[PDB]
RNA sequence: CCUGCGGGUGCACGUCCCAACUGGGACGUGCACCCGCAGGAACAGCAACGGAGCGAGUUGCACGUCCCAACUGGGACGUGCACACUCGCUCACACAU
């Protein structure tokens, strides 16, 4: 099986800041959780860049193994202006398997609830610490 | 979309269908990004595109 | 360093129509410099861009027509062409002409096209060894119908050359030089014909329109959308002089005939090159071939029809150099000299 | 309807429901141009000239009942005089 | 970075610099080393009408070429040039030297119109190389070489060398140069009686003939029939290109005289070359010399012999500079301008 | 057929009833292959010629 | 040795068959010499029987110069389907066909006696 | 007067005999070798009165809002986007010191 190290050198030039492997396993639960609810977590390019257009709030998760870049080196920049949190995930196929949905996504949209506030604030917390390039 | 491609020692680009490429490291899809002329993410896009030096002004002059 | 001669660099380092200016032939090193004009690569950015093209790798959905309107609206140019219509769903190379450089369209019209496609065969073949015995056999010049005129037209297929063949998903990739004009779905339809089991194109992407490759300053429609933003919003003109190259880039492998400062206004006006302003003369100029009229600072004046060949013109002392095919430069760029002779009369 | 025929050329191969024919003759035959057999008989049309220009093939369309089993090697197929080109209108 | 200095360096041709020396030594066939030429008059009206030598169409390119063709073993040299006649298509079809049947190496077939040149080549020098068996043995291999050495002459021979020889079958090989007419098989069996022992052909193989040799562009009877072949195909004479050479490379060796484009068709029509109409001419031409009349295009005009030393043509202002030997040249290739003169009006 | 030759530095041959050149390669015959002007293998030597880049179109200059 | 032969051969002679190969295509020449209709050596009998239609597996010997002799019977085979491969050197093939006079180029018809011989090498050349 | 043009041996093939990239035979095809005519009567001219520049004739795409069931393909509602000759006007009519 592909190790999350040698994974994590697959991913662009632009994929920072990249969830180490705890906080990885810490964002896979927390999609996993959020799925529960179908209308609180965003998935694909054009549904998270509308909601992010609409100034919807929470935590967004990208794919590091993503080409050609510049179908969502966009939206970094807009995460960063509107104060909402991110951190690229090792691959793609590891995101649509938290979803369980056999097709991986470029990227998703946690929100918060109270079934998963714990993990929500856990992981937001980290990513902030984890600094932006 | 099938077709990829991976860069040899010279840049030329060398066209397979394989997702995974000689030496190991992935290959890059073939084709660019789609295109919208409403598009309203030039800042953003320079912007992170200077943050991780991928500018076309950043990479070396050509020879002409 | 920044104030280096411009001799201290060897000639075979200049700037794309100076290339090599020594290894032609010097009818005279003799003229009076003229204040007009500029080097094509040290243009004010008001011209550079009404005398420039690009080479857009284009999207896959739009048509070769709505990317070239795409460009003339986010550069605010008055005209825009291209030389080679790219289908719909069709990646790869298009040279986009920005104002004055779209009357070079129809001299890159012939010009020798490259493609990489994608063709999925119905059945099973055996072996790879058949899929590439089945490329060689269709090369050369071919019948070729235009896909859904009817005009059957012969177009040659001056190589190929099989990349990859994966035999469970029986889809293959071919390189393919071909004339201009080529149909590379009319291609993969015959070839899966020829290999007795049937085919079709389901993905094609162009790899170099000419002289001009995926490797020589390509640009994505991002980029000039970032470049016009940068120079609207910034005054930054760095991005699109990357993005946009002179047209005299798209001229490098005509035959060169450099004339004095004295001759460039007349020939804009219509008048054919004659030998006395030549000051100098690149080899193998072939009558009726077509050849580019270059100022002493790069630019281009024209594309002219030689009339004499090297030898001739080497052993003669007047006469018509070239006929005139296309003016680029505009008129009253050089000053009004001709009438000044050493006649006169 | 075919008041004359003349050997277009010689059989190939099979290509699913259709029968690549050698051409012989240097003239090059018309778009769905009704190919017949020794005694006037259509069997198809044409579909797809492809090939060089001297040596090339002419793929045919068979619909009124014949199938591509039906003929064998070495068998020679027709077409009509007058549904021809010169090569060198094409060339 | 270079492209820095490149955008932002002058690089503009310098103003002067009182040099135009030109390098001639490089261009092809009769123009070679043109400038050395002394130079008579460079005024004169260039005509549009005619080719370069070697960018010629292709149907007068093959009209007016040559092959150097090495020969298969069976055949007679007839039999080759009766071939290369029904395989090019071509009228009229000759040869210089005739090799024996069992013979191979360089034969020069000339394609209707450098059939005029023929008659040229029957005493160009020529070279063999040929194995020989001696009935008996001889003392050691210095006798045999000194045998060689003793039919040094005109017997002519102008070099001769064992290039290999075996003892044990008593069979050699040797490298021979002579003049044209020269039956080898009698200087074998002549060396045979020289050394006492008598001798007998087995093999030869011609080396050279005249200035055509192995390494120029020698080409086997197959490639010919593949060229000849490619162009009916694919339409495509590069090889038919290779294999052919433009006639103008057999007269490489004469001295060369230059004549106006007016002059050209009056040579053609049988005229004598007068100084009018020479625009330059190569030092060292003695009475009864045979020489090229050459358009300023590297045409050979005609074949002509001199009847004005050098001096003569550069102290002189009126007569006859040389009389007709062969018109190589096509009548109306250039249009009839002889009676407009000034003087002959 | 007994004339061979082999190659030194200048392409210059170098004829020999030898079988093996001193540089320890085979000696290429002299003699052409004998033609037949009714062969219908043109297309064919083209094709397989073209494979390993020994056409004269192939070759510089 | 056999690596300095496989230097000694043309340009041409692709594909090529190993050390291991070549004993096993020697095997089947010498075994099918026995009968006298079921093989074809030399130019002259292949090339007829490849133009009339003969099927089988031709064997061809690298060490030929010139080509021309032979450069268009590979593209004959491969039109006409014919499985080929080449060998290191002539003397072998007629080593191996019973005849020091060295031989060109055979061709190797189907017999139940060497069957078996007959498939692995068909099946060998296949794959390479 | 000058010019141009004309005036049974071997070999290759296909098919059979036998005893190398072959020599041997036979049968058949093929290919190679054993003065008249015509053009012109030539002293080699021609450093701008036809060239250029403009104008006319000879369905998909992208956005958004919604329905649903990957950088997706689908639907509807609105947006914007692309689908050689002739005839006119102007310029000079240029041998480039």
């Amino acid at each position: 099986p592909q190790s999350y190290d040698e994974k994590v050198d697959h991913c662009s030039v632009i994929a920072k800041p990249m969830a180490p492997k705890k906080l990885s396993k810490k964002i896979y639960k927390l999609i996993k959780k959020s799925t529960s609810h179908k209308n609180y977590i965003r998935n694909g390019l054009k549904i998270v860049q509308k909601q992010l257009r609409l100034g919807e709030k929470g935590i967004v998760f990208f794919a590091g193994d993503i080409s050609p870049i510049e179908i969502m080196c966009h939206l970094p920049a807009v995460c960063e202006e509107k104060d909402i949190p991110y951190c690229y995930t090792p691959s793609r196929k590891d995101i649509g398997a938290a979803m369980g949905t056999m097709r991986g996504c470029v990227m998703v949209l946690v929100k918060e609830h109270d079934d998963y506030k714990d993990l929500f604030d856990e992981v937001r917390g980290e990513i902030k610490l984890l600094g932006h390039p | 979309m099938y077709l990829r491609y991976y860069l040899n020692e010279n840049g030329d680009r060398q066209y397979t269908l394989a997702t995974i490429d000689p030496y190991g490291k992935p290959t890059i899809s073939a084709h660019p990004a789609r295109f919208s002329p409403e598009d309203k993410y030039s800042r953003h896009r320079i912007i992170i595109k200077k943050r991780f030096g991928l500018l076309l002004t950043q990479q070396p002059e050509p020879i002409l | 360093e920044p104030t280096e001669s411009v001799t201290k660099l060897d000639t075979a380092y200049w700037p794309l129509l100076l290339k090599n200016f020594d290894r032609l032939n010097v009818r005279t090193n003799h003229y009076t410099p003229l204040p007009f004009g500029h080097s094509p690569l040290k243009r004010p950015i008001a011209e550079y861009v009404k005398a420039g093209f690009i080479n857009v790798d284009k999207p896959s959905n739009p048509s070769s027509h709505e990317v070239v309107s795409w460009i003339k609206r986010i550069l605010k140019v008055e005209k825009t062409g291209h030389s080679g219509t790219l289908d719909p769903k069709v990646t790869g190379c298009l040279i986009v002409c920005i104002d004055r450089a779209t009357r070079l369209v129809k001299s890159q019209q012939n010009a020798g096209k490259e493609y990489v496609a994608v063709f999925s065969l119905h059945s099973a073949v055996e072996n790879v060894k058949k899929v590439t015995q089945g490329l060689e056999k269709l090369r050369g010049a071919l019948f070729q119908r235009p896909p859904l005129k009817r005009q059957l037209r012969v177009r040659s297929v001056y190589d190929s050359k099989l990349l990859d063949f994966d035999k469970d998903r029986n889809i293959g990739v071919f390189w393919v030089s071909c004339e201009a004009g080529s149909y590379i779905r009319t291609m993969c339809v015959h070839l899966g014909l020829m290999l007795g089991v049937g085919g079709q194109m389901i993905e094609l992407r162009r790899v170099r329109s000419g002289i001009q490759g995926e490797k020589e300053g390509m640009v994505t429609m991002h980029d000039i959308l970032d470049a016009q933003w940068a120079y609207e919003n910034h005054k930054d003109e760095s991005y699109l002089r990357r993005v946009i190259k002179p047209l005299e880039g798209l001229l490098v492998a005509h035959k060169r005939i450099f004339i004095k400062d004295s001759a460039v206004n007349a020939v804009c006006y219509g008048a054919k090159v004659l030998l006395p302003g030549i000051l100098r003369y690149e080899d193998g100029i072939e009558i009726d071939q077509e050849i580019v009229i270059v100022t002493t600072k790069g630019e281009a004046v024209a594309l002219a029809i030689a009339l004499m060949t090297t030898s001739t013109m080497a052993s003669c002392d007047h006469g018509v150099a070239a006929k005139l095919k296309r003016v680029i430069m505009e008129r009253d760029t050089y000053p009004r000299k001709w009438g000044l002779g050493p006649k006169a009369s | 309807p075919p008041e004359s025929v003349i050997p277009l050329g010689h059989y190939g191969w099979t290509v699913q429901d259709d029968l690549i024919c050698k051409v012989d003759i240097e003239d090059v035959p018309y778009f769905n141009a009704p190919i017949f057999l020794e005694n006037k008989e259509q069997i198809g049309k044409i579909d797809e000239i492809f090939g060089n220009l001297r040596d090339y093939f002419v793929s045919v369309k068979m619909g009124d009942n014949f199938k591509a089993n039906s003929f064998k090697d070495g068998q020679q197929f027709y077409i009509d005089p007058a549904k021809l080109l010169p090569l060198k209108r094409f060339l």
